[PDB]
Order: C-alpha cells, then structure tokens, then sequence
C-alpha cells in the first residue's frame, strides 16, 4: 500500500489497462489500514510465520519449579512422552502483558489453548457488532419521527438480541474469571448452559452451574425475549388499524410485511 | 473416455472402413488442377475419369451441358450415401436419420406452398432433393388438401417432432413460408445437437463443434441480411438456434443489431469469428463472407476424419461430398460461361 | 456360522461363471437386424 | 442405458450391503466372526491354482479374439477401396494370435505343476501347498489380464494402421512399430507370470 | 442347525426371484407402445 | 542481458526481503541460543547446553550467507533495471 | 476321504464348456445370418459361399462339445475334489476361449460378407482372418484336454 | 448317511431346462413371427414358408421339454446329492444353450425371412443358417442326455 | 422330524406360480390392446378378430392360476421338505415359462394386428404363430404339474 | 401386473376411442381382461390365507 | 512362527502392479496409435516426432515390471505377513498410480498428435506435459520400492 | 502387546495418499492438455502459460508423495493400532483431498485455457481459481501432518 | 475398558470432514471458473467481482479443516468410544452438509455470474442466493462443534 501511495501521482498519470491493479490501486486507502491493523492484531496473536515474538517477558511457567514439583528426572521418561504443564502449581501463572504468551507456539495442544480462544472472541465481537448495528435503527427511527419503529420494533428488538447473545457474551467473560483449575474438572461448560437455558432444561446433575440462581435467570430471559415478538410482531398493523377507524392502511398486507420482518429478524439473529 | 474404441467396431467396424475409403477418392489439390486446365466441358469429362469419378456421363446426351453434371453429380454421392445408411444399425442410423432430416426439411416445404397453391403431389415430388423419398403414402395424393398433407407429416413424416413449433394448420398459412422453413431447422438443430452430446463420447467432442459452428454461421448470417427486409428483431432472435457460443451473450447483441458494423462487433469477441469477418474482405474482385464460412467448415469436417472411433466422420463425409459436387459444377459452370478468371473459386477439400 | 467352506467355495466358482455368462449374454442381446435392404 | 443402469444398481447394492455388514460387525464387537483367513485357509488351493490356469488361457483368448475383430472389421472394410491391405496389415492379426500364444505357454507351464495332495486339516499341512497355490492363481492372473489388454492395445493400433495405409502406401512401416510396443505389454505380463511360479512346489 | 444352509438358500432364492420381478417389472413398467398411429395427432 | 525489467523488479523486492528476514533470523538464533527449535540436535543427546549453541551459531552463519546471495542478486537486478 | 461338493465344481465345467460355447457360436451365427441376409439380396451367388463364418461358428460349438462330453463322461461320485478342479479348469477355459472366438467369428464374419461383396478380392482375406479365430479356439480345446490328465 | 435337501438341485434343474428353453422359443419365436408380420403383408406368397424359423424355435422348446420331464421322473426323496448336480448341470446344459440357440433362431429369421422377399433365392440359405442354429440347441440336448443318466 | 423352514418354499412357490404368470399375461394383454386401438381407427372391421390375443394372454395367466391352487392346496405344517422343493419348482416351473409366453404372445399380437390391418391375408398366419406361443406356456404348465404330484 | 396391463391399454384405448367411436367396446373387453387377470390374484390370496 | 496365508497379499500385490501398470500403458498406447494414424494420412512428416508418448506409455510398463519382479523374487511361504502387506501396498501403489499416469500418457499424446497436426510449435509444449505424467509414474515406484524394502 | 494384521491399515494409508493424488494430478493433467493441445492451435503464443494447470497438478501429485513416503517411513511391524489407523487418515485425508482438487484442476483448465484464448484478460482470473484449488490440495496435507504426528 | 476400533471411528470422522468439504469446494470451484472464462469473453470487467462463488466454495473447505483438526488434536488411543462416535457424527455432519453447499454454491454461481453478464442488477441478488447455500455449510459446523464438545 505504502508503494502505490508513494507512486500515487506516478499511477494517476499514466495509461492503467489492466484491470486488477486499478481495483487494488482505488482501495489502496483501505489496504493501506488492512496491514496496520493486521500488524495490531498478528502482534496479539503472536505470530510472524508460525513464530512468536518473545520479549524475554514469558513467565507463564518456571521450569525450574517444574522440576520442584514432584518432577525428577522426568526426561528418561520423556524420551517418549511430552508431559502437560499442570495448572495451579502454585509455582506457575500470570497473565501476558501483551497478546498470547509465546510459550503456546510450541506447544503441541495449541490447538486447544488457541482454537477456544479465537472461537469465543469470534462470537464476543460478532455480536457486538450486531448489537452496534441495531443501536444505529434508533437515530434514523427518530429522524423520520416513526414512533411506532421504537416503541414496538427497536425496543423488543435489541432487548431479544441482547437478552439471548449478550448474556451469552457476559457468562463468557464471567468463566474465565469466575472459574480457575481448581474447578477444571466437571468444569461448567459453557455452550450445554447455553443450550440448555433456551430449552427450559436444568437437570439436577451432570452440568455444574455458573452461579445461584442462574436457572431463575436463565428462564426469565427466554421467557422475555418471547414475550419480545409481539410487540414487533403484532404491535404495530394492530395500532395501524385502529388509528384508520379512529382517524376516519392496507391492514393484511402490512402484517405480511411486519411478520416478514420479525421472522427474519429472529431467524438472522441466529444465523 | 473408454467409450469408444471398444465396441464401435462391432457393428461399425465395417462402415468405418468403407467411409474412410470413400474419403480417400476426393478430389485432391492436384486433381482439381488438372480439372481447371481444361476450358471444355468435354475435357473436363476426360480428366474427371482419371479419379473416381468418371465413365457417369456415358450414354447421355451428345451435347454435354452443365445441369447434367449437377444431377450426376448428386446422384453418385446419394447412391455412396443411401447404401450406408442401408446397411447400418440402429446406433448410426438414428444419426445417420438426423442428416437426412436436413434435406427432408427442404422438401416438406416444397410439399408445402405448393399443396397451399393448388399443386398436385406428383407435380412437386420431382423436384424433391433425394434422401427425403417419403415412400410412406398420405403425403402423397392428399387431394392438395393442406390438412390431408399436415396429418401425413405429423403421422408417417420422421419431422413429426420438430412441426411441434409450427401447428394447427394456421401456422401454415399466416406464417411467411421462409420463417416456417427457419423455424422447422432450428428445431432440428436443437434435437440433433442434443442427441450428439447424448452420445457423449468422441462422437460429441469431434461432431458438436461443427453444429455449433453451424447455428452461429446462421445467427451471424441472419442478422445482416434481414436489416434491409420485413422482420422484427423478436421474430429475428426466435430463429436463433441455443447451440452455440453466441447463446451465452452474443445474440443477444446480434438480435439487437441494425447494422453490418454492429454484427461485427459481436465477432470480434470470438477471435474464430473475428478472423473469418476480418478474411472476408467483400471487395469488388474478392472473397465474400460466406465463402469464409464454407472454409471454416471444410475444415471442420476434414478435422473430423482425425478421429477413427465416432459418428462424425459420416456426417463430414456428406458435407465434404457436397462441396466437392459444389466445386466440380463451379468449374463446370465457369467453363461454359467462359469465365477463367473467377476459376479459382472452389474450396479445397484435401 | 452363516457360510460354510462348501457353501462359500460354491459362490465363487458361481461367480466367475455369471460374469462370463453375463458378458456373453450382454453382446448377445446387443443385437440388431437391418431396417431395410439396400436395393433389388 | 437400461444395462448398464441395471449393473450399475448391482454393483452398489453390493458394496453398500458390505460396507453396512463390515461395519456393523465392527459396531457390535463381533469375535473376528468376518475371518479372511479362514476364507483364504479353507479355499482349496486347487481352486485357486484351476482358477488361475483357466484364466490364464481363457483371458488371453478374449484379447487376441478382441483384437481380431476390431482389425479384422476395419481391414475388410477399408479393402473395398484398398484391396493391397489385405498383403501387410494382417500381421495385426498374427500379433492377436502372439498375444494369444503368450497366455498359452504359460497357462501350460502352470497346469504342468499341479499335483494331489491327499490332504485334510490345512494346520500343519500343505504351508508350501498354500504358497505355491495362491502364486499360481496370481500368476495365472497377471499373465491374463496383462493379455488380454495387450491384444485389446495391438487391435486398436492395427486399425489405425490400416485406415492409415488404405490412403498411403508408404505410412504402413513406420506405424507398425506402435503394434510393437503393445505386443511388448504382454510379454511383461509373461516374465512376471513366470518369476511368481519360478520357485513354487506341490507336495 | 444347519443355519448356513437356510441361510445360504432362502437369500439367493429370493434375491433372484426378486431381481425377476424387478426386471419384468420395468420392462411392462417401461412398455413401448410405439409413440405413432394416433399419437402423433393427439399430441 | 535484460531479461525484462518486470522480471528484475520482482527479485530485486524479494532480494530485499530475503536479506531482511534471513538477518533477523540469524540474530534470532544468536541471541537465543529460542522458539523454532530446529537447530537439527543429534539422537544422541547429552547433557552439554554447548552442543545446542554451537548448531545455532551455524545455523545464523547460513543465514547470513543466504542474505549474501541476496545482497548480491539485488546488485544484478538493479543494474538491469537502471539500464532498461 | 472325499470333500463333499467336490462333485459340484465338476459338473459345473462340463456345463460351461457347452453353454459358452454355444453362446459364442450363436453370437457369430446371428452376426452372419444378418450380414448375409443384406449381401445377398444384390448378389445372390454369393449365398452358399457366404455360409462358411456360419459353419465356422458351429466349430467354436463343438470345441465346447468335445470338452463338455470328456467331462461328463469323467464324472464319479467319489470324486477327490482335486480331479475335479482340474475338470472345472478345462470347462472354464474352453468355455470363454470358444465364447470370445465366436464373437470374432461374427464380427469378421459380417464384415467380411459385406466386403467380399463389394471387392471380391477381399475373400481370401476374410478367410484367413477367420482362421485365426478357429485356431484361437482350438488353443482353448487343447489346454482343456491337457488338464484331463494332470 | 444321505445329504439332506439334497434334492434342490435336481428340482431346479428341471425348471430351468423348461424355463430357458421357452425364453429361448419365445424370443425366436417373437423375432420370427415380427419379421413374418412386417414382411408378408408385401408377399404373402411367402406367409407359409416363413413360419419355418416359429416351428424351429418351438424344437428348442421341446428339446427343453423333453429334458425337464426326463429330470423330474428321476427325482426322489433320498437322492445321493451326486444324481442332483447331474441332474442340475444336464437342466442348465440343455436350457442355457437351448437359449442361446434361440437368440440365433430369432436374429436369423428376421433378417432371413424379411430378406428372402427381397431376394426369393435367399430361402436356402436361410434354412440353412437356422439348421445350424438347431445344431447348436441339440449339443446341449446330447451333454444333458449324458449328464441325466451318468 | 419335519425341517423347520420347509413350508417357506412350497409357499413362494404358490405365489410365484401366479405372480410371474399374471405379469407375462399382463404384457401380452398391453401390447396387444395398443396395437388394437391403432388398428381400429385405420379400420374398426376387424376389432372383433384383433381380440384373439388379449384372451390367449389371459389362457397363459390361467395356467398359473391352476398350478398356484394346486399348490396352495398341497401345503401343509409338517412338510416333508421334498415336496415342498417339487413345489417351488413347479411354481417356477409355470410362472417364468408363462411370463416368456406373455412376451412371445405381447409382441406377435401387435405386430399381427398392426400387418393384418394392411393385409388381411395375414390373420391365418398371426393365429399359427400365436397357438405357437400357446404351445410354448402350455410346456411350461406340463412340467409344473408333473413336478407338483412328483 | 393387473395395473401396468390397465393403465397401458386405457392410454391406448380412450385415445384411439376419440379417433374412433367403435373402439369402445374392444377397449371395454380389454379392459374387462386385465381387472379378471387381477381377480385372479385375489382369489389365490383368499385360497391362500385361509389354508 | 510365519502365519499360513501371510503370502496371499504379497501374490496379489506383484500380480497388481503388473496388471494395473498394464492398463495404464495399454490404454495410452491405443489412444497414441489412434492419433499417430490420424495424422499420418494428413502428414507422414510428423509421424517419428508423435511416437514418444507410445514409449511414454510402455515405461508405465516398465514401472510396474519393476516392482512386480522385485516382490515376485521376494515371494516366499515363509512370509512374517508384515512383509506381505509392504509387498501388496508397493505392488497398489505403484500399478494404480501407473494407471494414472498412463490414462493422462493417452490423453495427452492423442490430442497432442491431432493438436500438432494442426500447429507443429505444439511438438515441445505436449511433449512437456508427457514429462509430469512419466514423473506421476515414478513417483509410484518410488514409494513402491521404499515400502517392498522397509 | 499389539495384535496382529495392525500393519494392514496403515500400508493401505501410504498406497492410498499416493493412488489417489496420482489419480487427482492425472485427471487435471488429462483435462489440461486437451485443452491446451485444442487451443494453442489457434493461439500458439499462448503455449507457455497453458501448461500451468498441468504444473498445479504436479503439486497436488507431489502432497501425496511426501505423506505416503512419510508413512512408509513411521511404518512399522511393532505398531500399536492407535497410530495404525492414524497413519491410514492421514493417507486418505491427503489423498481424497487431493483427488477433489484434481477435479477442480481438471475443469477450470480445461475451460480458463480456452477461455483465455478468447480473451486474454481472463490469464489473471483462471490463475487464482488455480490458487484456490492449490489451496484445497493444502488443507488435506496439512490434516494427514497433524494426524501423521499425533 | 476401551473397545478397540473405537478409534477407526474417530480417525474416520477427521477424515470425512475434510475430505467431503474438500469435494464440495472443487465441485462449486469447477462450475464457477467455468461460467466464469465463458463470461470473460464478452465482459472481461466482470472477471474480477466473479471471483466470489470460488471463494465462498472455498470457506466451505475450511468450515472441514476446523472441525477435522478439532477432532484429529481429540484423538486419543484409550478413547471411550462414546467420544468418538461423537466424532464421528461431527466429522459426517460437516462434511456431507458442506458437500451439498458446494453444489448450491457452484450451481448458483455459474447462473449468476452468466445472468450478471447480461444483467448486472443480477449481483445483489446472486449474493443473496448464494448467502443462503453458506448458510447450510454454516449449520453443519454448527452440528459438528456441538458434538465434539458433548
């Protein structure tokens, strides 16, 4: 990007016939920020070519106290073996200032460690987003004054998305500081809750629960993001209707285009 | 594929052979050498005797004229042609039906027009093309009742399918003979085709491309010369046969087009096409457009003889034939009329 | 047991005569007669 | 194509009853009820050793017979025009008749070591029997296969050939030395054949 | 007893007999009745 | 010889990224002397921590020499430019 | 002493070696039967010479007879499996030698009438072609009366 | 001291001499009598001699006819197994190679028949040409006649 | 004493007496009816004549009627097992021989009617070649009773 | 088989029954031989079921 | 000790990489024939230059003569089975990877012989092209021969 | 410790990883040179370029050497069955993968080349969908990397 | 206590992730490059934004790496069975689900990007369709990381 800028004046006054450099020549802005911000993240990531940048700030673990730790002569044994780094030794922890500790990128179960990772940030942000995007539906209802898109769409609509995938969000963010290695084993597992509060299912056992009182929530959310439906639903043709006898409205086909509107609302939401 | 090259020569072993043999008595670059130095008819006969063509004008008329080598012409290659036909199967003579058709097609139009002229049958059979024959009877002695010969054709006539377009009897006298002729082609050039790529082997890959050239040859062709003629661009684009490489976009263009210039353009985004348009130089002393075409063709169906296992090779043959007989009748012809200059018009068949 | 050495070996040998018997009975029935001759 | 949809309906019927029944087998922990050794071990060797012979002679036959008519139909065909063909293309034929010969010689070689054995429990009994049986199968098998697409090989390039000489006298030499080549297919079929029942004993 | 003989029988049997009807089956199922006569102009 | 200036342009970008990466990578392998760990150590392995600096001493060296190559490539390349 | 079934794979050749054959004579006689049918409507003087692709078929039949016969008439009941296999062997292997030679029978055969027709030159050549096909199946006769005594 | 259900193979012998027989007959005979329907309407001179190649395909049926009662009179209860393969081999031999004669019957007579019309001197040859055919039916009759009493 | 199982043979064979039987007729009774129809318009004289082999198809499905009752009739729970394989055979036996007699009817009919419509001096010979394919399902019903009373 | 024979004859026979009015009562038989042909299945299933 | 029956894969290993490796070159070679005899008729010039992908094909050939030979010597009965199933993956791996390479020799050559026909600057671009096919080839001998020595 | 026969479905994963890749390339190498045989007739300058499908399909060839011989070398007698079938994935994940990216090697080049010769500015386009199907072949390689380790 | 071959199950559904979703994305990559160079010839400035189809077909080979590497790092030897029929499900589940997108995708992007030729309002909507075909790819990874977890 730094190129074609560079040659800006030189590319804009000359003869471009070929087709794939223009198009990449007029988005050279947006490329120009694909690579800052990709830089920003391949940092947190910690990768340049399947290589992690060690800043010598790597504690996730002391070897020697590995060792400490009921570990003599472990690589005769090792000969064959890699042996799991346990959590919780009292000897290892400690957050990474920046980005992933580099210890992961030579680790043979990566592809856990980092795989859970970028599975839950993908779902962080992506609903995030969404619920940015609906936020944005309430200045343009209120720029064309169409009180009925807030007082019966936008309402119901941003409490079902955040009532369902922004709980999910927080019950995220809560594990990873509500639950340490010393619960690791029946460890709650967080898509089974989620799944489970949609479906009114709270076995007496077999799943342990985040908090007290959580199945209480998690049945008064789903309740509410149904309840949620009329009023997008329903809510809208219905007062329609009722100001064309008072005043006095195409009334079946203005449900047709609401009921589209709210099946696929709540169906996208998902997908 | 393995398609071929396994069972083909059990039953078309033998028809391969004689058809390649058949091919290998065409007149030669060298040959028609010999024919062209010749400026007599009489001549002409004496160096075609050296081929194997020759000894056909004997007993004939003392005075040897030009229509009588036309007709002779034809009549060996029907003979070659009818006594393959007669001695096949099922497998090739399907195929081998849908050539015919083309003439047959031909010859229901003349039935045609002339029965919706008060002409009698046996006045028109005559001039019918061979290979049509129509030895079923109801098309004959229909009493030049236009409905008596529309059920022959729909009952005994093999074009039955394609009338499926043209019907009820009104087509036939409100539809202009030439778009009902047009249609009728277009319908049997979308089954023909089909029925190439059904037999999907050699067959489809050597045969297809020259019905493909075909239906864009006409495209091409149709489009000019209906811009200084009665006819509207829909009725135009109706008569544009889908097999071809025009169909994706391109006749889209032509249906559209007013103009040579515009006609052009559309070629000039098929370089095969292209060179053809950009050949046909059309001065006052040169070769035209449609002599481009029959290049192209020739050498299509010489291509074709380059795969020893398919159906192809018939049909090359037929239209290779014909073009000789096209060339022989032009020396001829030029012969008669005196015109040495223009001999050099004949289009080499290898 | 649901095959027996007897019962198994008779399959076989059944086989191979099926797919000859196959092979020639499938260019036997590919079999066509003219539809017409060529002349008088 | 009602026959070959019909095989074709077979031959996945077929298969997908075996993949349904190995797999079950494996699902409900079956005591190695599916036994190839047991297949392999209570098979006579006599079957397989007859097998192999007969189709050693049989399979070579179907070639050079496959070969013969592919030329012989293109030959007679083209000879209506080009009656010389019939003086040097019908060595494609003599090359259908060596391809032929291949898989006699060999299925002869075979047959010739086939011995009783006066055998019963197959434990302890026959090891060599067991060895030499299945490597006359196989070889009888290599040198069949190996035939019969050999002669398929020299018929098509026989035909070739005489299309090609009925129009030019002069093609006829050069292309010949494709037929060779085919011919040579087969004979690598036979060394193999006879390597596997180089060292092999009844008894 | 015997169970591979059953077996052996009644699936072989019954295959056959059922791939005959199969086939009969289609080839009336997909009679030819020849398309011509009074078809043409029924169509 | 010429050989087309967009063909010398391409090595002369890749000589220069060449040389940047393989430097960086000997220092890598000199400073610690690490997170590749493919320094190629012997079966034989033994309790001597030298053994392992020594193969990362070697694998720097060739480093440096690959991005020789380099160095030198992009001389080549860029007179083919300037003269085209 | 005797493996039961061992009679079954005996019989078994017997049977192949006459329906092959059959089957391949049969094939090369419809062949000709319709190639001569078509010639000798122009050239009616041809017919009795035309027969031979005909009468060659009906060889490929008794090569099949020959075997088939040699084994039914070497049938027992105890018989020690061994003898029988080699039984199965020459039914097998004349059964599809006869079959694929008579498929060559046919295929020439209906060419060659076509050709001998047209060139009569070309007779000669048909024959010998032919030829082959009948020593390709004699060469399956042959290998199946070897393995009667081994 | 007899293998049990040893008459199964015995019993399927004698259907299957019956039934491939008759499929052998009846395509024949379907061939034959269609070629008789397209031809005759021109020359029914011929009808009466036409009708040659349906009595020759009916031989293949008596031929399996014949073999069939010849098998079902030789069946019991107690059968030794040995007497069932035979009896199974000679009901195929006689059956399949009845078939396979049949498919000659039939392509031979419709290309004959419609062709002897075309050419009258065509009739011996085409006699000739389904005598063969006949031939071939009997080889089969003469191994099964072998087989049923061996 | 009886083997358990028996009785399933005899009982298939009951069924496929009729079942194949019914599917020949139904072929026959098809084809025929087609070629009927097309003549009729040509010429409707002859409708009452074109009828013959529509009832002959349905003489071959009584065959089988008549074998799949008699055996029907001779089941039994305690089966020695030899009858019941007579049984099956016999239903094979009629059925399969009857449905190649349905074809052999199915395709001479429509042919025959379709000639006969041109030529009348055809009818005489349609009846021969159909009281062939009659033969050739009565054959069928021979042996089938000669293996059920067996 | 009763239905292949009725359908495959009542294609043919009311079609040719509008080219040809005589047609109906040949197409009434035909008719009425494939509906007895399945009789006949009926009837050995009755037999049958009842032994 | 050394199990019975190990040698039956190693056999069907040496029998496959000949056979397969058969196909390959058999198919290729008729398909390069087919084109050579094309294109001679048009121009004998080229014929010397359109042979290479006939010797292409027959080193598919060779590629399994190679292995084939190399298990066919190695062939014991005294087989520690490991060794038999190296020997059936080397003799797979090889014929079938063989019979890939001459399916694409085939191809190739053929449309290269009619492609050159037509352009001769085509003689060095299909040639190439024959050389990854050739390499497909070896790269099924090289892991043949590393699994038959392992 | 280990049982028997443990090697079987590891070999068959080296042979598999090899077939199916050789398979793969062949099908794209076939397919390409057709189309560049066909169309460097009409644009001969176009020779140089067109062979690049052909070198894709080398690569996809090359994915299932290195796995397969990377298998050959890991494959041992004393195997633990767990690595066995871990072995066997690997070969077929790369090898299957491959064979679909074969497939889309085949068709793209087989249309981009002549579609390129009608129009040049398609070279840039038919090189990434090239780029797509190599990336394809890569995602099977790098599955059967990390079950040939684990 | 655990079952053996409970890991040829597991191993099996890695392989059936990647190795389906891989013939999925070649599938829906070898339509679209073909309609694809066939539109380059009239509208090479569409060449670009056509490109789509080919990567969202690609997406579909991923949604198979992801879950393939899921289940190949789960890969255990003293797997509980219960585990890997869960893997197995996983691995089929997105694996034939992205299959039958790959057809949707492929399918829908030859049309599209054809009809967008002559329509280029057709783009939104060829989007919109193609969205849709994603979306099923999308479940089946859904379904399968479900599963893995369970």
């Amino acid at each position: 990007a730094v190129w074609m800028v560079l040659r800006e004046s030189r590319i804009l006054s000359q003869k471009n016939e070929n087709e794939m450099f223009s198009m990449v020549f007029s988005g050279r802005y947006i490329i120009l920020l694909m690579g800052l911000f990709s830089i920003y993240t391949g940092l947190i990531y910690n990768d340049c070519f399947s290589k992690s940048l060690n800043i010598f700030g790597s504690s996730w673990s002391v070897r020697p106290m590995f060792t400490i730790g009921n570990w003599t002569e472990e690589t005769l044994l090792g000969s064959s073996v890699l042996q799991l780094n346990p959590a919780i030794p009292g000897v290892f922890g400690g957050p990474y200032p920046f980005g992933i500790d580099p210890i992961w990128n030579i680790a043979t179960n990566k592809l856990t460690f980092l795989n859970s990772f970028k599975m839950k940030m993908s779902v962080i942000l992506g609903i995030i987003h969404m619920l940015f995007g609906v936020s944005l539906s309430l200045f343009n209802h209120i720029y064309f004054k169409k009180p009925l898109n807030i007082y019966f769409g936008f309402i119901p609509e941003i409490i079902f998305m955040s009532s369902l995938f922004g709980y999910l969000v927080i019950l995220i963010f809560y594990k990873w500081t509500a639950y340490d290695a010393h619960s690791s084993r029946n460890a709650p597992s967080l898509l089974i809750h989620f799944i489970n509060m949609f479906l009114f299912s709270y076995p007496e056992s077999g799943n342990a629960m985040l908090y007290s009182g959580q199945k209480g929530i998690q049945c008064f959310l789903i309740v509410v993001a149904m309840l949620c439906v009329p009023w997008m639903l329903l809510f809208k043709p219905l007062i329609l209707r009722h100001q064309y006898l008072r005043k006095k409205f195409d009334f079946g086909d203005t449900m047709v285009h609401q009921a589209i509107h709210t099946i696929e609302y709540c169906l996208g939401c998902i997908s | 594929s393995f398609f071929p090259e396994l069972y083909f020569n059990v039953d078309n072993g033998y028809l391969e052979g004689l058809v390649r043999g058949l091919k290998a008595g065409v007149l030669s670059q060298a040959d028609y050498l010999n024919l062209v130095q010749c400026e007599t008819l009489e001549d002409l006969k004496l160096h075609l005797q050296s081929t194997d063509y020759g000894n056909f004008l004997a007993n004939e008329a003392s005075p040897l004229t030009v229509s009588v080598i036309d007709d002779k012409l034809k009549e060996k290659m029907v003979v070659e042609f009818r006594h393959m036909r007669n001695h096949a199967y099922e497998p090739l003579a399907s195929f081998l039906d849908f050539i015919t058709y083309s003439y047959m097609i031909d010859n229901v139009i003349l039935l045609i027009t002339g029965t919706l002229h008060q002409r009698s049958i046996a006045e028109l059979v005559p001039k019918c093309h061979p290979l049509g024959s129509f030895e079923q009877m109801e098309a004959v002695n229909i009493a030049q009742t236009p409905a008596e010969l529309y059920n022959a054709i729909l009952v005994d006539t093999p074009l039955a399918a394609f009338f499926q377009d043209c019907i009820s009897e009104q087509d036939l006298d409100e539809m202009n003979i030439e778009i009902i002729r047009n249609t009728l082609y277009k319908a049997y050039l979308e089954s023909f085709y089909k029925f190439c790529t059904l037999l999907g082997g050699t067959t489809a890959d050597a045969m297809c491309p020259i019905l493909e050239f075909e239906a864009d040859r006409r495209a091409f062709i149709i489009t000019i010369n209906s811009f200084g003629t009665e006819l509207s661009k829909e009725d135009r684009a109706k008569l544009f046969p889908h097999c071809g490489r025009l169909y994706p976009e391109g006749l889209a263009q032509l249906a559209r087009a007013d103009d040579y210039e515009q006609v052009k353009n559309v070629a000039d985004y098929y370089p095969e096409y292209k060179l053809l348009f950009e050949g046909a130089g059309s001065n006052p002393g040169d070769k035209t457009l449609e002599d481009r075409f029959f290049e192209h063709e020739v050498k299509l169906n010489k291509l074709a003889f380059l795969n020893q296992f398919h159906f192809g090779v018939f049909y090359a043959f037929v239209k290779l034939k014909e073009q000789e007989c096209r060339n022989i009748v032009w020396i001829a012809e030029c012969i008669a009329q005196r015109h040495r200059a223009k001999i050099d018009n004949y289009i080499p068949i290898f | 047991g649901f095959f027996s050495p007897g019962i198994w070996m008779g399959l076989l040998t059944t086989l191979f005569m099926l797919f000859i018997f196959t092979y020639g009975l499938h260019m036997i029935l590919s079999l066509k007669t003219m539809d017409r001759f060529d002349d008088r | 194509t009602g026959l070959e949809l019909l095989y074709l309906g077979i031959f996945v019927a077929f298969w997908a009853c075996m993949i349904v029944v190995g797999i079950c087998y494996t699902i409900f922990d079956l005591g190695f009820r599916f036994d190839v050794a047991w297949f392999l071990t209570e098979t006579s060797p006599f079957m397989w050793s007859n097998l192999g012979i007969g189709l050693a002679i049989s399979l070579s036959v179907v070639g050079a017979a496959w070969g013969i008519y592919i030329t012989g139909s293109s030959i007679i065909g083209g000879g209506v025009k080009a009656p010389r063909i019939k003086t040097k293309n019908l060595v494609s034929i003599i090359f259908c008749e060596a391809v032929a010969i291949y898989g006699i010689i060999m299925a002869i070689v075979i047959s010739n070591m086939a011995e009783p054995f006066s055998a019963t429990d197959p434990k302890a009994i026959g090891h060599r029997n067991y060895h030499a049986g299945y490597s006359m199968f196989g070889a009888g098998l290599t040198v069949g296969l190996s035939n019969l697409f050999c002669g398929v090989c020299v018929g098509i390039v026989g035909s070739g050939a005489a299309l090609a000489d009925a129009q030019n006298p002069s093609l006829f030499v050069k292309i010949l030395i494709v037929e060779i080549f085919g011919s040579a297919i087969g004979l690598f079929g036979v060394i193999v054949a006879i390597l596997q029942t180089s060292r092999v004993k009844m008894g | 007893l015997e169970y591979s003989v059953v077996f052996n029988l009644v699936l072989w049997i019954m295959t056959g007999l059922a791939l005959a009807v199969i086939i009969t089956s289609y080839n009336i199922w997909n009679m030819d009745p020849g398309y011509d006569s009074i078809i043409y102009r029924m169509t | 010889l010429c050989c087309g200036p967009k063909l010398a342009a391409c090595g002369i970008v890749l000589s220069a990224w060449g040389v940047i990466m393989l430097i960086m990578l000997g220092i890598f392998f000199n400073v610690h002397s690490l997170i590749e760990d493919v320094p190629f150590t012997e079966k034989d392995f033994e309790n001597g921590p030298q053994n392992i600096y020594n193969l990362y001493e070697q694998v720097s060296y060739n480093c440096f020499i690959a991005a020789g190559l380099y160095l030198l490539l992009g001389g080549f390349s860029f007179c083919q430019v300037r003269l085209n | 002493n005797n493996p039961e079934y061992s009679s079954f794979f005996g019989v078994m050749g017997a049977s192949s070696a006459m329906v092959f054959s059959a089957m391949g004579a049969a094939y090369g006689t419809a062949k000709s039967g319709t190639g001569i049918a078509a010639m000798s409507v122009m050239r009616p003087e041809l017919i009795m010479k035309s027969i031979i692709p005909v009468v060659m078929a009906g060889i490929i039949a008794i090569y099949g007879l020959v075997v088939a016969v040699l084994i039914a008439n070497s049938l027992t009941d105890g018989i020690t499996l061994y003898r029988s296999f080699l039984q199965l062997g020459a039914g097998l292997s004349v059964g599809l030698s006869g079959l694929a030679a008579g498929f060559a029978i046919g295929i020439v055969g209906d060419a060659g009438v076509r050709g001998t027709a047209q060139q009569p030159r070309l007779f000669v050549g048909m024959i010998l072609i032919l030829i082959f096909a009948e020593v390709l199946g004699l060469y399956g006769l042959i290998v199946a009366l070897i393995l009667s005594t081994k």
